[PDB]
C-alpha cells in the first residue's frame, strides 16, 4: 500500500529557509518510471504546483519560484526534500507530497497524496487574546449574544457557550488575521425568555499562553 | 517546455 | 504559464440535479505523445484531493459512474448525473502536460435550499475593551441563503471602508444556510469622538438593506 507522509518546521519566521521532508512507503523512488514532488495550499485557496523529482534526478520546477525552489532526494531511504529560501508570510500553506509518474503504467496522474504538512510563516510571538462579552443593544422572540476574542497567536482557541451545554443556535466564526494576530467571534440564539433570566457564559481557551476566560454576558443598563 | 511523459 | 479557467466558481445544487463545470486551457493541453493530460479533482474540507478524472474522459479506480468528462485541446467539462452530499466539495481542473503544471481556481459545489432573509444583530463595545483603550463595534449577519451578501458600516451616517474585518463561516451541515461577522475596530477615542454607528446588511432577499444601529451617547 501507497503512503506519502510530509514533515516540516511548523512555525517559522519571514525571511528565514523552509526545509521540508516526504517520507513514503509502498514504492520506490529509484523504480524507472517514477516521481515524486509538492503541490501546496494556502487556506482557503486554491493549489499551486512547486515542484517534481524524477528518478533520475531530472528536476522539474515552477518557473516563477526558481529564485526560492530546491528539490532533492535520497531514493536509499525513500524521502524527497524541498527548500524554500527567503519565505514570506504568502508561503503560509499546506503542503502536500505527491506521487506521479511519467509512464502509464505507474500511474501518470497525482493518485497519491499525502495528509499534508501546515507551514505557518510569521513573526508573531505567543500572545493571549482577550476576551470580549457581547451584550445586545439597550432595549423580539429571539436574543442573539456573542463574544469577541481578540488578537491572539498561534491558533487555536477553542469557545463553547455554557461550558457545551448550550449548543443549539451557535455560530462560531472562522479565525482571521488583525496584522500578525488572530481574531474570531461566535454567537449564540435563545428564546427572549432565556435571557437574561438565565445565566449565559462564553468559555475560551488560548492553551497556547494557558489562558482560560469564563465571560458572563451581562444585560447593558441606564448607568 | 513540456513536462515529462513518455512516448 | 497555461491558464485553466473553471466556470462557474460557485454551483449551487439540488440533490439529484445534473451539474455541470466548463475548464478551458489558454492553450491546447495535448502533448506531443498524443495524450491529453487534463485531469479533474474533489477536494473536501479537512482532505487533501482526490483523483476523480484523468485524460479528460477516463473515471479513476473507484469513482461512481455518475462522474463524466469530456472534452478536447482547450475546451473540457466535468458533469455529474446526480449530485450526491457526497459529491460536495471543491472541483479542481489541472493539466498535466506544461510546465508549470497547473491547476483551475476551484468550484465549490454547493447544496441549494430556500431563500433565508439574514438576522442581523449589533454589539457595541464592551466596557472590557473600553477599559484598554479600544473600540470594536460587531455585526452578525446569521443564517441566511444564497451566500452572497455585504455588509457596509456607517459612522454618523457615512460609510466607513476602513477598520473592518470580515468572516464568513462555510455552508451550515445541519440548515444549509450561511453566516458572516463584521467587525469595525476603532480606538476608544475615535468611538468617542462620533456617536451613531449602522451596519447594513445588503442580500437578495429584500431591495433595500437591513439596517441596524446605535447611539454611543444613549449606551
Amino acid at each position: 500500500q501507497v503512503t506519502l507522509k510530509e514533515s516540516g518546521p511548523g512555525i517559522l519566521k519571514p525571511s528565514q529557509t523552509l526545509s521540508l521532508t516526504c517520507s513514503f512507503s509502498g514504492f520506490s523512488l529509484s523504480t524507472s518510471g517514477m516521481g515524486v514532488g509538492w503541490i501546496r495550499q494556502p487556506s482557503g485557496k486554491g493549489l499551486e504546483w512547486l515542484a517534481h523529482i524524477w528518478w533520475d534526478d531530472d528536476r522539474s520546477y515552477n518557473p516563477s519560484l526558481k529564485s526560492q525552489l530546491t528539490i532533492s532526494k535520497d531514493a536509499a531511504r525513500n524521502q524527497v526534500f524541498l527548500r524554500i529560501t527567503s519565505v514570506d508570510t504568502a508561503d503560509t500553506a499546506t503542503y502536500y507530497c505527491v506521487r506521479r509518474a511519467h509512464t502509464t503504467v505507474l500511474g501518470d496522474w497525482f493518485a497519491y497524496w499525502g495528509q499534508g504538512t501546515l507551514v505557518t510563516v510569521s513573526a508573531a510571538k505567543t500572545t493571549a487574546p482577550s476576551v470580549y462579552p457581547l451584550a445586545p443593544v439597550c432595549g423580539g422572540s429571539s436574543v442573539t449574544l456573542g463574544c469577541l476574542v481578540k488578537g491572539y497567536f498561534p491558533e487555536p482557541v477553542t469557545l463553547t457557550w455554557n461550558s457545551g451545554s448550550l449548543s443549539s443556535g451557535v455560530h462560531t466564526f472562522p479565525a482571521v488575521l488583525q496584522s500578525g494576530l488572530y481574531t474570531l467571534s461566535s454567537s449564540v440564539t435563545v428564546t427572549s425568555s432565556t435571557w437574561p433570566s438565565q445565566s449565559i457564559t462564553c468559555n475560551v481557551a488560548h492553551p497556547a499562553s494557558s489562558t482560560k476566560v469564563d465571560k458572563k454576558i451581562e444585560p447593558r443598563g441606564p448607568t | 517546455a513540456e513536462f515529462r511523459h513518455d512516448s | 504559464d497555461v491558464l485553466m479557467t473553471q466556470t462557474p466558481l460557485s454551483l449551487p445544487v439540488s440533490l439529484g440535479d445534473q451539474a455541470s463545470i466548463s475548464c478551458r486551457s489558454s492553450q491546447s493541453i495535448v502533448h506531443s505523445n498524443g495524450n491529453t493530460y487534463l485531469e479533474w479533482y474533489l477536494q473536501k474540507p479537512g482532505q487533501s484531493p482526490k483523483l476523480l478524472i484523468y485524460k479528460v474522459s477516463n473515471r479513476f479506480s473507484g469513482v461512481p459512474d455518475r462522474f463524466s468528462g469530456s472534452g478536447s485541446g482547450t475546451d473540457f467539462t466535468l458533469k455529474i448525473s446526480r449530485v450526491e452530499a457526497e459529491d460536495l466539495g471543491v472541483y479542481y481542473c489541472f493539466q498535466g502536460s506544461h510546465v508549470p503544471l497547473t491547476f483551475g481556481a476551484g468550484t465549490k459545489l454547493e447544496l441549494k435550499r430556500a431563500d433565508a432573509a439574514p438576522t442581523v444583530s449589533i454589539f457595541p463595545p464592551s466596557s472590557e475593551q473600553l477599559t484598554s483603550g479600544g473600540a470594536s463595534v460587531v455585526c452578525f449577519l446569521n443564517n441566511f441563503y444564497p451566500k452572497d451578501i455585504n455588509v457596509k458600516w456607517k459612522i454618523d451616517g457615512s460609510e466607513r471602508q476602513n477598520g473592518v474585518l470580515n468572516s464568513w463561516t462555510d455552508q451550515d451541515s445541519k440548515d444549509s444556510t450561511y453566516s458572516m461577522s463584521s467587525t469595525l475596530t476603532l480606538t476608544k477615542d475615535e468611538y468617542e469622538r462620533h456617536n451613531s454607528y449602522t451596519c447594513e446588511a445588503t442580500h437578495k432577499t429584500s431591495t433595500s438593506p437591513i439596517v441596524k444601529s446605535f447611539n454611543r451617547n444613549e449606551c
